[PDB]
Parts: structure tokens; sequence; C-alpha cells
RNA sequence: GAGUACGACCACACUUGAGUGAAAACACCAUAUCCCGUCCGAUUUGUGAAGUUAAGCACUCAAGGCUCAGUUAGUACUGAGGUCAGUGAUGACUCGGGAACCCUGAGUGCCGUACUCU
RNA sequence: GGGCGGCAUAUCUGUUACACGACAACGCAGGUGUCCUAAGGCGAGCUCAGUGGGAAAUCUCACGUAGAACACAAGCGUAAAAGCUUGCUUGAUUAACGAUUUCCAGUACGAAUCGAGACUGCGAAAGCAAGGCCAGCGAUCCUUUGCGAUGAACAAAUCAUACCAGAGGUGUCAGAAUAAUUACCACAGGGAUAACUGGCUUUGGCGGCCAAGUCGCUGAUCCUUCGAUGUCGGCUCUUCCUAACCUAGCGCGACGCUAAGGGUUGGAUUGUUCACC
RNA sequence: CGGGUAAACGGCGGGAGUAAUAUGACUCUCUUAAGGUAGCCAAAUGCCUCGUCUUCCAAUUAGAGACGCGCAUGAAUGGA
RNA sequence: CCACCGGCCCCGAAAAUGGAUGACGCU
RNA sequence: GAUACUUUAAAUGUGCAAACAAACCGGCCUUAGCCAACUGCAAGGCCGGAAAGAAAAGAAUUAGAGGCACCAAGUGGGCCUUCUUCGGUAAGCGGAGCAGGCGAUGCGGAAUGAACCGC
RNA sequence: GCGCGGAGUCCGCGCACCA
């Protein structure tokens, strides 16, 4: 049995890109995302990058440059305690809140905060975004999800809806939202609203308490004595808190 | 019967010289260019011609005054 | 080569114009008329003595023909002719 | 005589360098090209859309037209007794910005800086001297240059 | 002095074998009523936080590779010249240009935007 | 030379080819007149050829820079793909006479590149797609089909014709409708071209020289001659050469050196030269 | 489409293999419209070829008589 | 006094009308 | 590899530029162009400034007047040489690349020779 | 291309022929 990785194997070997070897970036998709019309002589174009870790969610607005990407503005789901959310980070409701927080900070920085108020009312409805590609036009960015799989109900789309309701232009169809039915080809705003406000979390929490009454899941809720029938209200209050103080961050 | 060669051809081509290319600023037509930019440039040129006519009239009036 | 029997497209032609079905037919040349101008001229040239007065083509080399399809939709009456590549068989079925 | 196609005899011309395969990069995508710029036309063998003919593979020209994905370039080509100006259309993967005028632009910039300093009254740098003048040479080592028995 | 997210150049960054890892983070890890997907909750998707640096990761340390110099060497080859030498193959000379493998010496990523910890 | 054979007659890849481009031979090695409603378009998931360890071709784990595949020849290219499986589809449609490349006279045809408008497909989106990258094809006139003015003294309905876009074909592929023979033979020309001498080169002959392979001394071309250089053999007659058969001398029965002065025959069969008695 | 006709034009193989040292009376196969019969021959017809044997001469690629694996003899395209 | 390498010269070196460093000649 | 295909890689080449319809520095006008928007970017113009008119460092030279038409002849059998070469055993043989010649040309040399040497 | 038969496909027959 001759060895494979012999002397002649290394001389003819070409290494892949650094981030391809680390398995972080899909360069084929990145090229199509950063590409722009050459007749638009380098006018600004923006990505909404969403990355979900094990214990946090990350969302930033990025413009690409030769020297390296620059971040216009970033928001993290881990600072939502400063607005009134705890014990329930990295879920669909926190995704919605993260998106809305990012949009509010971005419009506030770019100075168009009063215009494009977004949707002060919360609903899992669909409304096609207004774009020149089709009155002052709304600030626009395209969604970047990375290597994540784009299945119906995934949290990347909840993050997206957060910004859309915050008042951003992100082109999209409502085909990957939780309430969508593929065979009938329609969306259920009631179901989407339920997932936005976190009814399923409350149902699971009630079930686990009722079952564990006899003789590790949801341990922090059970320990801190969080009660059902308040989760929707807590999220609804957090939304107003953000729209009042978009920058109130974690202390010190 | 079917001969081919390039033997005397460079000598023939250099008697009246290889002429240089036409300068870039002559024969600079835009036909076949990307259409939207062409359409905008035409409108700008029309406005410029109107301005040139007005400027000549003003110069003539000023000279008549003094 | 196999071609589907039915195809979806608009086919406006002063009617519904929406993407609906088509009825597909294969073009076949009509019969040559006895009173076409050119046929009358050839007959007048050929009468009398002298033999054959025009060339007759003999040295065929092509083994195939181009296929022409006629497409027509319901209501909208117009016909559209389309050309395909050269082929030897051209079945007109949709079984897959 | 027998075969003369569009890509005939391009075996070594349209090939990638050793251990340098792959596809264009974001630096190529993010490059801005304007009408009037000098560019080099170099065929990228991994794209295959909008590739120029092999004659234009090493030439430099002027951009005359920009489209959403293409560039139009003017390139001189001698034919018999004259030089033609040919207009070729390519994808943006197959061009590069030319550095054929860097020295001239640098000369103009240095002239402007010199004019600014001379008007300001600042002291000018000391001008370089010639290397072909005479002088006294003080040697450190002297040797004997010779052809010796051991040399052969 | 570190970490994470997005990155430009794409081995001085790779492959193999070991040791160390403050706090933060990242990650393994628990689970399957709901959204979603499989022969299989393996992969993927949702909801979590008991445990762990064992692995991933980062740093450091020894070999193949890679990168930059030196030698090989004014050698091989080559533009120009002769009523040059040789039966010839070929060779030297005159005015110019000038390598490669092998061998050997050194090192083993670097530069940006945003937010965080000691 | 011509005939026979063949296609070097349209057309692609590697070489010939001499580090821009261009570059020939009945030069070399190979291909093409088709095939595909998917083998076209797009999104997603996945990784191939092969090797090693296991389990009464298949199941399992590790490695695996492409060593497989991409209809067909070859070359380039490609790894969360341009390959494989799968879901949905018809951009293989239409496209106001836009511009351009290759061949090139800077004409056409075939192929190809960059576009603007319509109507659409796939995708969450940015995007991608007007066939399968690069060989796979065709004038005038005539016939025929699709689409929306004329028949001159007026009008109606038929019929014929016209503008525009396709289809039926010319493979000798920038495109006549084409079988033999002449020794009974003809004309205008050609040494631009064969059959005979001569020239060049090889042939086959033919034994030598050192040592025991080596180193020397018929064909193929087409230069002259087609307003003509009389084509085999024998007879007759002269002359020259040596690589010595006899005659003359030497050295060792045979072998070698000098020597071209003199000589080298009569017949049967065959047109024979040769050959054989 | 069916018949007839060779002193109409013409044709008379593709062939193989077996058997009493030889050989083949003897057998088997392939196969046609039919498969060369009576005769004749290295003939004005035989490539190989100056075929082989006998005769003719001192000596015969010539002549004659025989033989027949007949490149490619043969019956009014007339055979002897 | 040996083994090898040079410079000139000599063998190796044989044809067909009488004849050619251009001729005569030159040491 | 087989038992010449190739990482490396010349000499001789080859494309572009090197200040007077060009480019550099600041106003302003216009666009039913790009961008969330414009005091940014794209394009066409107008008003001003500067100008060793291209220094020094080996830092060009010219028997160096640019461009544009019209009308028409002969030719479309070539051959030789230098350095590369493909076919062929070889040829005063066939086929090619770059340059110079003869053809179309004498004169002075190589005794003589279309093409050698000098001119 | 047009008519007959016999199993739009094929098979025979006899006819037609300006890209
Ligand atoms: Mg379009
Ligand atoms: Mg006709
Ligand atoms: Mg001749
Ligand atoms: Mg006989
Ligand atoms: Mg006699
Ligand atoms: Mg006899
Ligand atoms: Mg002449
Ligand atoms: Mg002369
Ligand atoms: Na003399």
């Amino acid at each position: 049995v001759k060895v494979v990785k012999n002397k002649a194997y290394f001389k003819r070997f070409q290494v892949k890109y650094r981030r391809r070897r680390e398995g972080k970036t899909d360069y084929h998709a990145r090229r199509q995302m950063v590409l722009q019309d050459k007749t638009k002589f380098g006018s600004p174009k923006y990505r909404l990058v969403v990355r979900i870790t094990n214990k946090d969610i990350i969302a930033q607005i990025v413009q690409a440059k030769i020297v390296g990407d620059e971040v216009v503005m970033a928001a993290y789901a881990h600072e939502l305690p400063a607005f009134g959310i705890e014990h329930g980070l990295t879920n669909y409701a926190a995704a919605y809140a993260t998106g809305l927080l990012l949009a509010r900070r971005t419009l506030a920085k770019l100075g168009i905060a009063d215009k494009f108020q977004g949707a002060k009312e919360a609903d899992g409805s669909y409304s096609a975004v207004r774009t020149k590609k089709d009155e002052r036009f709304p600030f626009k960015a395209i969604l970047d999800v990375g290597l994540a799989r784009t299945t119906t109900g995934a949290r990347v789309f909840g993050v997206l809806k957060g910004a859309v309701d915050g008042g951003m232009a992100v082109p999209h169809r409502p085909n990957r939202f939780p309430g969508y039915n593929k065979e009938k080809s329609s969306l259920d705003a009631k179901v989407h609203r339920d997932r936005i406000f976190g009814k399923h979390v409350a149902d699971y929490l009630k079930q686990v308490k009722e079952e564990a009454s006899s003789n590790v899941q949801f341990s922090k809720y059970m320990a801190a004595k969080v009660l059902p029938e308040s989760i929707e209200g807590m999220y609804k209050k957090a939304h107003a808190a953000i729209r009042a103080d978009p920058s109130k961050s974690l202390p010190k | 019967s079917k001969n081919h060669t390039n033997h005397n051809q460079s000598s023939k081509n250099h008697r009246n010289g290889i002429k240089g290319p036409v300068p870039l600023h002559l024969h600079n037509s835009k036909r076949g260019s990307w259409l939207p930019a062409l359409v905008n440039a035409r409108r700008v040129r029309k406005h410029n011609q109107k301005a040139a006519l007005k400027k000549r009239r003003e110069r003539i009036a000023a000279f008549a005054a003094k | 080569v196999n071609y589907p029997k039915k195809k979806v497209m608009h086919c406006g032609d002063a009617r519904c114009n929406a993407h609906k079905s088509f009825k597909v037919v294969q073009y076949k040349a009509g019969k040559a008329r006895l009173f076409a101008r050119g046929k009358r001229r050839y007959d007048r040239k050929q009468s009398g003595y002298g033999g054959q007065t025009k060339p007759v083509f003999h040295k065929k080399a092509k083994t195939t023909k181009k296929i022409v399809l006629k497409l027509q939709c319901s209501g909208c009456k117009s016909i559209r002719q389309v050309v395909l590549k050269r082929t030897k068989h051209f079945e007109l079925n949709d079984k897959k | 005589v027998h075969s003369y196609g569009y890509k005939s005899g391009t075996r070594h011309l349209f090939a990638k360098k050793f251990r340098k395969h792959g596809v264009p990069s974001v630096s190529t995508i993010l490059t801005n090209i304007k009408v009037g710029d000098y560019v080099d036309v170099v065929a990228d063998s991994a794209v295959r859309e909008g590739m120029p003919h092999k004659y234009y593979h090493g030439r430099t020209g002027i951009v005359w037209n920009v489209t959403p994905r293409g560039v139009g370039v003017i390139i001189n080509k001698p034919v018999r007794t004259r030089t033609l100006r040919k207009r070729i259309c390519v994808r943006f993967e197959h061009v590069r910005k030319s550095r054929c005028q860097e020295a001239f632009k640098a000369k103009e910039h240095q002239f402007q800086a010199y004019l600014a300093a001379k008007k300001a009254g600042k002291a000018l740098p000391p001008l370089q001297k010639s290397s072909r003048l005479g002088g006294i040479v003080r040697p450190k080592n002297v040797e004997v240059l010779a052809r010796r028995v051991a040399d052969y």
C-alpha cells in the first residue's frame, strides 16, 4: 500500500480560499450578491447579514469594499434585556425584535427616522416592498443568510420581517413564512402573528410544567417563576420600548 | 500548380508605409452604444444648443449698446 | 426527436391573450396550382418543338428537412409558424 | 488549410497558470470602468462567456462603451498598408485597468508640487549628480588578475 | 493581550505528531407539542441550558511542502561578423544578451470594518 | 506526365509551426452532414475515479486536488460545480432593419459576442435564461404557407398579382440539366508534360583494408530538345581503359607483386543481347 | 402476369473434401438456368515455359510423334 | 628511455581522345 | 512518458504611453441618468487658474511638411542565397518561415560562371 | 407526387417530373 500524500502530492496541490477551508463563506453566492450593473458606476449597495449562533443572533448592514467590508450598523439579540426581554433569547420572537431594532437604529442614523415609520401595528401580513426596479423611495438592502437552509418558518425570515416592519425595503415573497400554505398558495396572518408573539412558547411551557408536576427543559423559566399568559404582552411592550429608545443598550 | 508564399509582401506593404490609426477625437460616433445614456445625452445637447443661441443674441445686443 | 402535443402560451391575436393551450400541427406544402403565374409561363414555353426548355435537378444530397410547426390558440384565430432543427423522425407526442 | 476555427491553436494561450486555477474574485467584480480609460484585454479561460478572439489577447486599448455586464474596447490592428481601429465587445471578466500612463501622471504631479514649493519659497531638494564624472579612487583591495595552471 | 461577525490578498496560511489554554465568547451538548424534512431529530428544522474543555478552535513546539536569497555560472542557450579553422560533423574567436534543475541559508501569514473582555 | 485509385473540392481538434499574429505539401494522427421535450432553463441537496480495515454484487468507516463525468473527435475549463440525484418549467418564443468578431476585398454565407423593448420560467433574494460555448450547413428565378395595396372608362363578387416573414436545393457545397470508343483518325499549341541520349542522385553490381560490425572506391527527378537530334540486334572498321584470361619477369601444387607491349577462335537452336551445348 | 423458342444473343461453376505404396473404381458435403458431352491440343488458342518423354544432329529456345493439373480447347458463335 | 598528443610529408588512393595550381615554371 | 510530456524558463520579438481639438486646479448651467437622498457619482457645456510648454538623474535622433481624393497601366509561370526547417536513402528533388538578391544591370575582382566578393 | 391491391407503417404493380 503506497502512501497517498507523498512528495509529489504536495507539489501539485492548490489550497482553497481561507474562509472556504474554514467552511464559513459560499463564494459562489457571494459573487452574485456583490455583483452590480457596470453602468451604475459603483453606487452603494447593501446587504443585511443574518447569522444565528447557538446562544445569540446577529444582524448587520454591510457594504463591500476591496480593502474589506464595512459595517454601517449592527444589532444583537443579546442586548434585548435592556428593553425588557429575558430568558427567551434566540427564538422567533427575539428574531423579529432583533430585525426591528436594527431597522430603527439604521433609519435613525441615516436621518430618515420620521419618514418611513414602518408598521406601528404588528401583523403577519404581506405587503410588497416599493422599489425603483419595478414619493421618496425607502432605504433598501438585500438579505444574506449564508449557508443556512431556507426552509419554511426558519428564523432568518423572522429577522427579515422584523426589519420590513421596522421600515426597510427588502425584496421578498411571502413563500417561506410560518403561515404560508404551499398547496393553496396563500398565507395565514393569524398563524404568523401567533409565531411572532410566541404563543407556541407559552403552550410548550404550560405542557412541561403540567407534566413535570408528577414526581431540565425550560429550567430558567421554571426557576425564575415566569408565568404563561404574559409572553405576548411582554413582547408587545418591548416593541414600544425599542421604538421609543432605539439606542438604549446594555449598561456600562 | 498551387504555390503560396509571403516573400515580397512586407516589402510591398512598406513602400507607401503602414499608415497610423486615425486620432481618437475624429470619427467618434456613438451609434450602437448603451441606449438609456444615449437618450439622456441627446436631451442635454438640445438644451445646450438653445443656450448657445441665447448667448449669441445677448452678445450682439451688448455690442450694439457699446 | 419528440415534441409535445400541447404548449402553453399567451397568443394574443385580438382576444383573451392569456397563457392558454395551443393546438400544434406540422406544416405540409399545398398542391401546385395549374393557373399560377409561372406555371402558365412554363406551359407556354414548353409547347411546340424543341424539347425540354428548363433544367431538371437530379443530384440530390440532403437526407433531412427542416420541420415547421403551425401554432394556433382558441378564440384568437391567428397562426404562427416556427422552425426547428433538421431531424429524421419528428414524432409529435407527449408521453415522457 | 484543412481546419481553421475560431479557437484553433489556443492550447497554451487559453490555459491557467500552475496551481492558480479557479474563477474571478470580488476584486475583479468591484472594479469601476469608465468611458475613456485604458485597459488591457486578457482572456480568462475559466469564464467562457464573452471571450475575445485570440488575436486580442495581449493588446491595450480605450473603452468606448459600458453596458450592464460588458465593455467595448477600441484596438489597433494593421491589415495590409493601414491600421484599422477595431471595436470588440467583451465581458468585464476579460479586462484589466492599464498602468501604461503611471509615469506620465506622476511627472505631472511632481511638477505641480514643485510649482507649489517654488511659489511658497520653501527650499528645494538637492538635484542629483552625474555618475559619469571623474574623481580620485581610493582602493581597499588590489588583486592580480591572471590565468593560472589550475584554471584549466 | 484576546474573542466574535463580515472580509481583501489566497500555503510564509497547507499535511502529519504532541503540549498549554485566565474571563468573555464560539462549540460539543438536552430535547421533539408546534413550523419544516428524512428509512433513520444522523443531516436539517423548532424549543432549550444540566454538564464539558474530551473534541472543533487558538497558540507553541518538530518532519514533507511552500516563500525569499546564495551557489550552480558568465556554464547551457542565443542576436550580429569573417575570402575564420576543419573532408565533414562541428568548433573556437570578435561586438552584445544571459538561464534552469540539483544543492545549500533564512522564515512559517498579513491587512481592514463593527461590537465586546482583562 | 496522363489513366486507375483517392478527396488533400464545404468543415473541426492536436501537430507541422520557428515563446504576438500569419504560415505549405495525394504532410502526420483523428473527426463532421447527425442526435436530444430532455441530453434545453433555473433552485436545492450531494461528491466523483480509486485505495485500506469490517459484515450468512449490497451494507459500514476512514482517506481520497479530480487521477471520473460533461451525446459524439480532440484540446481547454469545472468540486458546497460546469459532475450526480431531484422539484418546477418551455428563454430552443418574440425581439422596433442597434452595434460588433471570425473569413476578409475589410463583400456575402455559416458560427459567435455586447445590447434595447415585449411576454415569461426558476428562486426567499441578489440573480440567471432568448438552446445543448467552441464542427453539424445554402443565392437569383420558380413553387408553397403565414400575416395586413393593385388589375388604368366605372362598380360588385370570384380569380390572379404585390410588400413583409418562413419552408421545398443546389455535397463540384459564392449554386450548368450530362454516357462510351477511335490502330481509319483531325486541328491549335506545349519541351509549362511522358516515351530515347546526355546531366544530378541512388541502384545493382565488387571485391579491398584495419581488425575480426566496421571505413572507403534498376529506380527517383523533369534541366535541354514536340515549326522532329532516325529507337533493338547483327555485319564492317578504328581507337582507348584495367579491375591481368594467355604470353614476360619476380616472391611464396596453390596464392601474391610488376606489367595494357602482342593476342583472345569455328559452329547447332533462338530476331535476340544474355544463356546453353 | 402466364405459356413457347438456342442451326436467337449467349452460358456450360462455387467448390469442397473420401477411399484398394501409389492412387482413386468408392463415399460425403457445398452449390447452379445448366453444370463441358463426343472429340482435339504447349495447335495461327498454354501464363508458368526453352513444360516432360521419344526421334531428328557432333551439338537443336527450331521440326515431328506421344502425354494432359487445358492462366483462357470444344461442337452451323460449328467440332473432328 | 618510455607511453600518449601535435605540425608538415609519405602509403592507404583503380577507367576509358592528349591536357591542365589558368600556362610556363618555382625548392 | 517511454523505460518525447512538464512545474521553471531565455536571446531575438510584440501591444500601449511619454502636455497645444489632450491632460491638471476651482465657480456655475442642464439631464423625463445612478443612488434612500444630494453639497456624492455619470454625461454635455460655460466661467477662471497654472503651464521647468516639459528641469536634474547617460534622460533621443532625423537629407523629420501632416492629411484627403480622382482616373488608369503592367503583373497574377518565378528563380538563387543566408539562418530556421517538414517529406524523401539522396538529388542542380519537392513544400514552407525571415531577410537580401537576380529577373529588370552593367562596371571592378575570384583564369572561366544570371545569383559569390567590392561597388 | 396519383391510383390499385396485400399486411399513418410497409409491400409490391402501372403512371408523373421547371427551385
Ligand atoms: Mg430581455
Ligand atoms: Mg419551380
Ligand atoms: Mg522541362
Ligand atoms: Mg493444351
Ligand atoms: Mg536448321
Ligand atoms: Mg506437337
Ligand atoms: Mg520575364
Ligand atoms: Mg551586382
Ligand atoms: Na592563377
